């Protein structure tokens, strides 16, 4: 039994090469620091960070620098002690920077709601009604039935999955437990997104179904068989004979 | 953006981006937001002298205080902004053959390999320590 | 400004086989194994 | 084997005197005007960061900051060897 | 089996304790980098040779830093990824056994539950049905009550 | 008593419920009605929210410039296929709804009508009146004529294909 | 391995061959048929038999790279090697990084926890060292070694002008990526920025010996321990406009330090009685 | 109870606005290293605030002067440490008038701004304020009466020697007391602004994750986990950014690749072929022109499920790929006397019986590491022996270890955060001082004149520590590693003693050249003055040196003597003593522990590399530094299901393989005589009687070529195309007896059995209210 | 400089090492003392075929049967 916990053991330290994994030896004839280097940085990945931030634009200094030096300000009609700094107070006052910045903020919110205001839309609602009517009909779907279509495709995905020889591997548990039953990501379920930016559309639309209850945003789309279904549907009919 | 050519022209499958999205080059408000300035006022004076007017206009509550929220009221309205609104071990068959003897079972241990398999081990710590204590004493 | 560096594999091939088979208490098979290991590089 | 032992260890054990009589010579300056370790001396930035790190993610609610001092390592060796 | 369900679980406390080791000798190597980079810097600016900078240089070379793991969140370094529990929404849709039953009755009520009285229902709740209900995303009957709070009724 | 056992036996149960390996009694029960081969039915008012006309509209942004493939019998995929060639092989009937279709928003190949807008932008009303006079004089008499004359189409076998190409 | 396979058949998908049909003449049943048969990988592109005679191509596989012609499909091969990536400092490191690893935290390890002439030996009461002490004595010598091969600072005195001479580790590949080189896209900060410029004292004068033995008396002789580390903020005076007081003399304005009566603190007394802005490079940049 | 997967959708009807208040108003913790997303945050409060008074996200007026001190200081709080003030003054204001600022709803200061507080009076600069709030953190005095400083150098900087003048406001905080943090230092300076008062350093700057195939992680929604990908450069990340383009390259040395792409880089799946030279990560040697890989591909390199075919020599090999190099389980078939078959004129039905027998009866299934194969150095019983070994021990060494085992889990049960961090704090000194044990007490000593002198060693050496193992590393045990131009394959062919003992003298003499100039180049600063610290010994590490030092000479006589004229003008037996009330307390005499001691040794240890598991995932003290050269090896049915779903993978990626117009299309699909041929890939043009290959109802019309081979393909294909099709259709109604209708009754169990506990939980909560 | 070749074969001769350097790498153009047909043809095509046997030999048994000498092939 002990031998056989051990063995249990091993395999999970096995097992653990198909997740996170640091790599802090660097030994010759190693490419694995090199693979993730590689995928940490050479690809691109969009982040609204400073160094992008500066990357746009800074500023021009045509009269020289725009920010000045700061004055205090003191109350002047009428603190938990903390005396020994005194904090500053020059952004108390309404025409400061901070205030700009904030109402700045404020008129792109407000605009960006007014921007996409229902009568700012009919051409476009006319349009898209006029090209969403070419669908047949049974092809529109309740949000409930779009749930229900994704979960019984990873169940059907789990359940292919219990027909494979793994199964009758010594330690299948632990591996079924701690990977999921396939060691490729790509034959399970997922959903067919890939092209637009992820941080672009973070505020616009919902890519999870635990968001809310929304329609997720995807490109493929599940469907319901519209007639009964004929089991050689992509065989020849010459070839059934 | 006056350093780059901030506009998106690609035909076919030729197509790149990096650091200038799709959406803030061709799509919605981000596009329509990066181009503000387009629709800036300016003070222009066509004959008569620049100095001179620009010094009889500067001749003649204050507005960001006020002004900022009230026009954006009175001419961009949303009513988001503007509206009031036992047997509790499970073990496999391999498992169960390698115990020595037919043990019995007093709790309900949450279901979970880890669990088991942490039982597993202590019940062979503890019988090698008695073994053990037992030998050398 | 040429300073040569070599590319040291067969050393460290054969100190991690050192290794290995001192991990599993099998030293005696050391000169058995290591030798052959050698084999396999001449041909 | 003897020229490695011997003369050079003389050089090296020369030059550390010369530095240790500079050092003196340094501490010997504050000295001179003093005219005058405890468990309360705070650790390095580095362990002194180490420790706000691991208690900021381990903890279930995040705790505020601390300068941990010595007396706090001496309990911990105390505690585990006890 | 009484120390297994008292909860001294080996895999549980040993995940901990790794987590507290990397996080405390990330920081701890990072902080001897920057005093040997810093060594250089000045041996290199205030003399004359080009071997420190060219030292520094080396220290400052970004495959040591990815593979030192530095970049990395502590988490990655025990096997896990960074997880942002709190960013998705908290509400009645897909809440979890306790939190729907708890958000019910504060609606039915009108007026939230306080921070004890949420303790001692949700004790209850768990009492009552033996413990054996999930708690933590590695528990087996996770998905299940996904599964089953998945739907909203007409 | 009871109530604290049946709790308890109803979260063993959901421990182990998606288990597909472990058999369940629920598994090839009586329904509670004799089954009948049924169909969805079919919607027939439909009122899109805004969020769905501007998520519409960014789908059509981002496929405005998609060139297209697809496979055939033989499983080779079949040339550079822009939106009017592929309008042009669904009305001469060489490529259906059941067609396995790629572009540039997909990681695998899917099924025609799985995709979420390729239905609604080939079929423009010209192109289902196109499409349903080839299938109705075209294919289905020379279909009629193929099965008459060859007797290796067997009569109880024989495909619907023909009958839903207008679709 | 003893187990049922019968009511399968191990594929769960069957293996099609994909190629594409194209119609020409066999030669060998004497008729125009369609196939799938397509010249072996193994000579495509190398030769042809258009003409009765076989004619061999140069020019079109490349099987050899020089300076130039590394710089004329520099992008647009698919692996770079050592050989001519070796004469580039920062690619020459990245292919031989440092080795450096199982610190030793010998800056803020300090304190410990709990608390030498020559002798002369006499040979025959000596017994043999174990096996565990000479692997040690030898690691030193190694050590020394390396020092010596590595280190040698003969050369690395000279190095600049006339030599050759950079810090790497072991060669740990020969071969990588093309696009490694993207790595080194996004840069780091100059030294400069991140560190000081400029050294502490170096001498005691009167007025730092007085607040010294101010800050010493306050802490009832528990001397305080400084460090130095890293810059907390940028300059300020690159982005901002400051004021320009005096000839560099600072009067601080706060409030009086806090413990009266007989000994107070006294500050020490020594005598006792307009073009445009350039623009720098940034190197934070995308 | 009504069926929640059968409603009729006779009306669907959603009512959702674009822009969502759900989606749009909410702060991430995913945004985190974005400045402007801060700017946001206050913005986002200010809304909440004025729903809390007027309930419409609009407010009356506009922006107050009371907004900005509540979005100040009481909007959001920092932690801070520990205050400690004090009542009564210790500085004097008989200097010149108006020296210290005066220190005394008025609560604080938005309080009063809400009371009527103008706030609007001016006065005073910047840097008196900075630099009183510098003298007070440091609780120094940092400048004298005439204004030039006392800690930091007065005189102009030299431009000469490489310095550079510097601010008060920067040496201040980068040189401080080491009681102040960077924090308070920061916020002593006033740094305020977001965008150009702050810079990310170099460990600490945001990064894509690194998930290798990302197979186990947890999952934060749980119905998908592909939600979990979208902060890495995975292929299945959502939204990329650029969509994965169906890359056909041809390279100058002719190699292809043929797959799918992210940026220019394969990424996915794929097929490439070798021509001169290599590619996907693969050795140099390894391949030749016409070999072939198919399967997945990540950042250029082979990384996933795969097979590596070559036409040259005959080897197949299927299975697992780490980076470029072979590191799974796999299985390796050599089909040469196949092909040699083949090539020489042979039918292919002929070869198969001639050669079927000899390459069934020498397939190899085997376990690769990291391009090695596994089970020729005893991998697979190194446990069973390291457990043998386990159990050959003394019985009360394994007694006391199970015991420890118990009672460090039971100490960490119950321990505190803080005593948790201290405790591995501890556990990393002692596992560090395993290592490279400080020479405590013997760094410095008294010569017989009574000098200070320096405590040597048989060698030229003041500390364990060495500077050259930076650049060349050490291994576990302790040696150092490979070297620039080591050479001698094996270590048993030793260099020239004399050759050794030279390079040993010659390193000592650099050494001693190194320690001079660092000495003339940094010996002249000053750290620490009340130690006389200087910047080389600090920056070297040996501080404990310096505090060893200051002590032995003190203590010394000449010390002393110097002491005196200027003044003219834990411990053992702590350690010891609580040892012993440790043993009296538990009742144990020093007698039993001898006689256990005897009894262990005398009669047990003479009557007959730490204890462990080499390969244990979990262990407690770690490092992360220590590489296991091995793994558990695949058995049978692990390796025939990992071949299993690499051919599976095999077969998707082949899709990408014949693109119609493409560079490796147009170039490399020749006839006999390597004329480019026209394949029949147009979308619209069926020639040559092959109009039944067409995917539609036009293929129906026509009629087969009436070949068995050709049948069985397309009957293949079919299936493909069947089970393609099957996991994105499914039955309204499904009939019983089918997976899907037992699908279909877990979901509906699993539905009621959530409900009923959600019931349960409901009267519960009942109980406890009422 | 380097022809594809030392980085792929590991048992080339100083003179095999040599001659691929200056038949696929620095050729007579890019060399000081470099002439046209300094590089026999002849001599790296017999070093190709001793470094890859079998190909050489399918292709002889292709241009055998390309000129109907079978017998002559086998009988090598
Ligand atoms: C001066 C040039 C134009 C002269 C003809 C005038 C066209 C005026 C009306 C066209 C609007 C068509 C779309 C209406 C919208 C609509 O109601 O669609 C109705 C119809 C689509 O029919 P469905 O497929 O629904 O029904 C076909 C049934 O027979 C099957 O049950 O579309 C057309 O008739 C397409 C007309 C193409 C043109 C037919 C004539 C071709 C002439 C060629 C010369
Ligand atoms: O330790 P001791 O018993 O006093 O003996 C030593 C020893 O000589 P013996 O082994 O013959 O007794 C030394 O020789 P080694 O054993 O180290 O080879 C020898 O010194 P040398 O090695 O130079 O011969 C030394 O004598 P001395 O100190 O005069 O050189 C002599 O000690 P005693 O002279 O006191 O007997």
């Amino acid at each position: 039994l002990n031998v056989y916990l051990q063995k249990e053991e091993a395999f999970k330290r096995k097992l653990r090469y198909y997740g996170t994994m640091p790599m802090r030896k660097l030994t010759v004839g190693n490419q694995a620091p090199y693979f993730k280097a590689l995928m940490k940085r050479g690809f691109y990945y969009y982040k609204p960070t400073l160094r992008w931030r500066k990357t746009l634009y800074v500023a021009s200094l045509r009269r020289g620098f725009r920010k000045k030096s700061r004055k205090q300000r003191i109350l002047v009609m009428p603190d938990g002690e903390n005396s020994l700094i005194t904090k500053p107070t020059h952004s108390y006052t309404v025409l400061g920077k901070r205030a700009s910045r904030y109402r700045h903020q404020i008129y792109k919110d407000v605009l960006q709601h007014w921007y996409y205001t229902p009568f700012n839309r009919l051409l476009m609602k006319f349009d898209v009604d006029a090209f969403i009517n070419r669908q047949p009909k049974s092809h529109f779907l309740t949000k409930n039935e779009e749930r229900a279509l994704h979960i019984r495709r990873f169940l059907l995905s789990e359940h292919y999955d219990t027909l494979r020889w793994y199964t009758y591997m010594q330690h299948y548990k632990t591996m079924k437990t701690n990977i999921g039953g396939t060691k490729s990501f790509a034959n399970r379920a997922y959903n067919q997104q890939f092209q637009g930016t992820f941080k672009k559309i973070r505020h616009l639309f919902a890519i999870t179904p635990k968001q809310g209850d929304f329609y997720t945003l995807k490109f493929d789309q599940p469907l319901y068989n519209d007639n009964k279904l004929k089991d050689n549907l992509y065989f020849h009919e010459e070839l059934l004979t | 953006l006056i350093k780059y050519q901030a506009f998106d022209a690609s035909t076919y499958d030729q197509g790149v981006y990096d650091f200038l999205t799709i959406e803030d080059l061709n799509y919605g408000f981000d596009r329509f937001w990066l181009r503000r300035k387009m629709r800036n006022h300016q003070i222009r004076f066509r004959l008569f002298p620049g100095p001179w007017m620009r010094s009889l206009k500067k001749q003649l509550a204050s507005g960001p205080r006020v002004e900022f929220f009230r026009i954006l009221f009175e001419q961009f309205y949303h009513p988001n902004f503007h509206d009031r609104a036992i047997e509790g071990l499970v073990l496999t068959n391999t498992q169960a053959t390698l115990l020595p003897t037919d043990l019995q079972t007093k709790r309900t241990i949450k279901p979970g390999l880890i669990y088991t398999n942490s039982a597993l081990r202590k019940f062979v710590r503890n019988v090698n320590t008695r073994l053990n204590l037992k030998l050398l004493n | 400004g040429i300073m040569p560096r070599k590319y040291l594999i067969e050393k460290h091939n054969i100190k991690v086989l050192k290794k290995k088979l001192s991990q599993a208490y099998s030293t005696q098979q050391l000169t058995k194994v290591v030798q052959e290991y050698k084999n396999l590089i001449q041909n | 084997y003897i020229t490695h032992r011997i003369e050079k260890r003389e050089q090296l054990n020369q030059e550390q005197t010369k530095e240790l009589n500079k050092r003196l010579e340094k501490l010997k300056v504050w000295l001179n005007s003093d005219k005058g370790s405890s468990p309360d001396k705070v650790l390095t930035t580095a362990m002194q960061k180490a420790v706000n790190e691991s208690i900021s993610l381990s903890g279930i609610m995040p705790s505020d900051k601390i300068k941990t001092t010595y007396g706090n390592l001496t309990n911990a060796y105390t505690i585990k060897t006890e | 089996l009484e120390d297994v369900d008292a909860g001294l679980v080996t895999d549980e406390i040993n995940h901990e304790k790794r987590l507290m080791t990397a996080a405390q000798l990330r920081r701890l190597e990072v902080e001897e980098w920057d005093k040997q980079r810093m060594k250089n810097f000045y041996l290199a600016s205030f003399g004359g040779l080009r071997w420190f900078d060219q030292m520094e240089q080396a220290l400052h070379n970004p495959l040591f830093i990815e593979s030192r793991g530095w970049t990395d969140p502590v988490q990655n370094w025990v096997g896990q990824n960074r997880t942002y529990m709190d960013d998705l929404p908290a509400g009645q849709y897909m809440a979890g056994v306790g939190n729907a039953a708890i958000r019910i009755k504060e609606a039915e009520l009108k007026r939230k539950l306080t921070d004890v009285e949420r303790a001692h229902v949700l004790a209850r709740g768990g009492a009552v049905a033996g413990g054996l209900l999930p708690q933590q995303p590695t528990d087996p009957a996770t998905l299940a009550v996904a599964v089953g709070g998945a739907f909203v009724p007409s | 008593g009871t109530q604290q056992e049946l709790a308890q036996m109803e979260a063993m149960e959901l421990a182990t419920l998606f288990d597909m390996s472990k058999p369940h009694p629920l598994d090839n029960a009586a329904p509670a009605t004799p089954w009948k081969g049924e169909l969805r039915p079919v919607p027939r008012k439909i009122v899109l929210s805004p969020y769905q006309y501007e998520m519409i509209n960014y789908q059509r942004m981002l496929m405005r410039k998609n060139i297209w493939y697809y496979r055939d019998r033989m499983n080779v995929p079949r040339g550079p296929c822009p939106l009017h060639v592929v309008k042009e092989a669904w009305v001469s009937g060489i490529v259906d709804e059941n067609t396995l279709f790629w572009g540039h928003g997909l990681y695998d190949w899917l099924p025609a009508k799985n995709i979420k807008l390729l239905l609604p932008m080939v079929r423009t009303p010209e192109v289902r009146f196109a499409t349903w006079i080839k299938r109705t004089f075209s294919l289905k008499p020379s279909l009629n004529r193929i099965r008459e004359q060859r007797k290796e189409h067997r009569d109880p076998q024989e495909a619907s294909l023909q009958v839903e190409l207008m679709r | 391995v003893y187990l049922p396979e019968g009511e399968k058949s191990f594929d769960i998908t069957s293996m099609t061959t994909t190629l594409p049909f194209y119609a020409g003449w066999d030669e060998s049943l004497k008729k125009f048929v369609v196939t799938n048969r397509l010249l072996s990988r193994r000579d495509a592109g190398l030769s042809v038999n258009n003409n009765p005679q076989e004619i061999n191509f140069t020019n079109p596989p490349i099987q050899g790279l020089n300076e130039g012609s590394f710089l004329y499909w520099q992008t647009e091969m698919p692996f770079n090697s050592y050989n001519i990536d070796q004469f580039i400092t920062t690619n020459q490191s990245f292919y031989a990084p440092l080795g450096w690893r199982r610190f030793e935290f010998r800056h803020s390890i300090l304190k410990t926890w709990v608390n030498k002439k020559t002798l002369i030996i006499s040979l025959k009461n000596l017994q043999p060292l174990k096996s565990s002490q000479q692997k040690q004595n030898q690691i030193k010598t190694k050590k020394l070694v390396a020092r010596r091969i590595k280190k040698r600072y003969k050369l690395l005195k000279q190095m600049p002008n006339q030599l050759m001479y950079s810090p790497t580790g072991p060669l740990l590949t020969e071969v990588l990526p093309s696009h490694y080189i993207s790595v080194f896209d996004q840069q780091y900060r100059l030294p400069r920025n991140r560190y000081l410029k400029r050294n502490p004292l170096k001498t005691l004068k009167k007025t730092t010996l007085l607040a010294l033995m101010d800050s010493s008396k306050q802490t009832n002789g528990v001397n305080k321990e400084f460090t130095l580390r890293k810059r907390v903020k940028p300059r300020r005076k690159y982005h901002r406009k400051r004021f320009i007081k005096k000839d560099g003399l600072i009067f601080p304005r706060r409030t009086k330090f806090n413990t009266e009566e007989d000994d107070l603190r006294w500050r020490p007394s020594s005598r006792t009685k307009l073009r445009q802005l350039r623009r720098r490079e940034f190197q934070q940049v995308l | 109870l009504t069926d929640p997967l059968k409603e009729d959708p006779t009306v669907i009807r959603d009512e959702a606005q674009f822009p969502e208040p759900s989606l749009y108003f909410k702060v991430f913790e995913s945004e985190a290293g974005e400045p402007e997303a801060k700017i946001r945050a206050d913005v986002n409060k200010l809304y909440d605030r004025w729903i809390e008074k007027y309930g419409r996200r609009w407010p009356e007026d506009g922006i107050n002067t009371e907004d900005m001190v509540w979005l100040a200081e009481e909007a959001n709080k920092r932690k801070r440490a520990k205050p400690r003030p004090r009542g009564t003054v210790a500085a004097e204001k008989t200097e010149y008038e108006d020296e210290f600022m005066p220190d005394p709803g008025p609560r604080t200061n938005y309080e009063k701004t809400v009371a009527g507080g103008k706030w609007v009076t001016d006065e005073f600069e910047s840097a008196d304020y900075e630099a009183g709030n510098l003298e007070k953190l440091w609780d120094m005095y940092l400048w004298d009466r005439e204004g030039k400083p006392t800690m930091m150098p007065d005189t102009p900087a030299a431009q000469q020697e490489g310095e550079e003048s510097e601010d008060f406001d920067d040496f201040y905080t980068a040189y401080r007391p080491r009681d102040v943090d960077s924090e308070e230092a920061r916020e002593a300076v006033w740094a305020t602004d977001e965008f150009e008062s702050d810079e990310d350093n170099t460990e600490s700057e945001w990064a894509p994750e690194y998930v290798g195939a990302g197979l186990g992680l947890v999952a934060e929604d749980p119905l998908n986990p592909q939600y979990s990908l979208r902060h890495s450069n995975h292929p299945l990340a959502p939204f990329p950014g650029e969509p994965l383009k169906w890359a056909s390259y041809v390279y100058p040395d002719f190699t292809t690749f043929e797959g799918l792409s992210k940026q220019s880089i394969p990424h996915g799946m794929g097929v490439m072929t070798f021509g001169t030279g290599t590619g996907a990560g693969f050795a140099m040697s390894q391949t030749r022109y016409g070999d072939k890989y198919e399967g997945e591909f990540q950042a250029g390199y082979a990384h996933g499920l795969g097979q590596f075919t070559s036409e040259a020599s005959g080897e197949v090999y299927i299975g697992e790929f780490f980076a470029g190099q072979r590191h799974g389980c796999g299985m390796t078939l050599d089909m040469k006397p196949y092909f040699y078959l083949l090539e020489r004129g042979v039918d292919p039905v002929e070869a198969y019986r001639r050669t079927a027998g000899a390459i069934m009866k020498n397939v190899e299934v085997r376990t690769w590491y990291r391009g090695n194969k596994l089970g020729d150095a005893k991998e697979d019983e190194v446990v069973e022996i390291n457990v043998l070994k386990d159990e050959l021990d003394d019985p009360f060494e394994i007694a006391l270890r199970n015991s420890l085992h118990d009672a460090k889990l039971r100490k960490w049960k119950a321990m505190s955060p803080q005593d948790k961090a201290m405790d591995r704090i501890v556990s990393i000194i002692e596992r560090v001082q395993r290592r490279n044990p400080g020479r405590f007490g013997a760094y410095y000593r008294e010569d017989e004149k009574g000098r200070v002198r320096p405590v040597l060693d048989s060698d030229g050496a003041d500390t364990d520590f060495d500077s050259v193992d930076m650049i060349q590393g050490v291994d576990t045990d302790g040696d150092l590693g490979p070297g620039w131009e080591g050479a001698t394959d094996s270590e048993e062919n030793p260099m020239d003693p004399r050759i050794r003992e030279l390079m040993a003298a010659e390193g000592m003499d650099d050494k001693l050249e190194d320690e001079g100039f660092k000495d003339t180049v940094l010996g002249s600063a000053i750290i620490n003055p009340y130690t006389g610290l200087d910047m080389k010994t600090y920056l070297d590490g040996k501080e404990r040196h310096q505090a060893e030092l200051v002590s032995v000479y003190k203590a010394s006589r000449e010390g002393r003597k110097y002491l005196n004229k200027v003044r003219k003008d834990l411990s053992r037996e702590a350690e010891d003593d609580r040892l012993a009330r440790l043993y009296e307390q538990a009742g144990v005499s020093k007698e039993d522990e001898r006689r256990v001691e005897g009894l262990a040794a005398r009669w047990r240890r003479l009557l007959a590399r730490r204890p462990g598991n080499p390969l244990a995932a979990n262990d407690s003290d770690t490092g992360f530094e220590t590489e296991s050269d091995m793994m558990e090896m695949c058995d049978i049915p692990e390796i025939l299901g990992t071949v299993q779903e690499a051919r599976q993978i095999v077969e998707r990626a082949r899709m990408w393989r014949f693109k119609p117009y493409g560079e490796v299309g147009l170039r490399m699909a020749q006839d006999a005589n390597g004329s480019p041929v026209s394949l029949m890939q147009e979308p619209l043009h069926y020639p040559h009687g092959t109009k039944f290959m067409a995917p539609g109802p036009l293929g129906l019309c026509h009629a087969v070529p009436d070949d068995p081979s050709l049948r069985q393909e397309m009957a293949k294909v079919a299936h493909n195309y069947a089970a393609i099709y099957r996991m994105y259709n499914f039955d309204w109604d499904p009939e019983p007896g089918t997976v899907q209708y037992k699908i279909d009754q877990r979901i509906r169990r699993a539905q009621e059995l959530r409900n009923n506990a959600m019931a349960r939980y409901l009267a519960a909560a009942d109980e406890v209210l009422r | 400089a380097y022809s594809f070749a030392q980085l792929k074969y590991k048992d080339l001769t100083h003179k095999e090492r040599e001659l691929f350097h200056k038949a696929y790498a620095l050729r007579h153009f890019e060399r000081r003392d470099g002439r046209p047909g300094d590089v026999d043809a002849a001599e790296l095509q017999a070093v190709k075929d001793r470094l890859d046997p079998l190909e050489a030999d399918r292709r002889a048994y292709a241009a055998a049967k390309a000129a109907g000498r079978l017998d002559e092939y086998w009988a090598a």
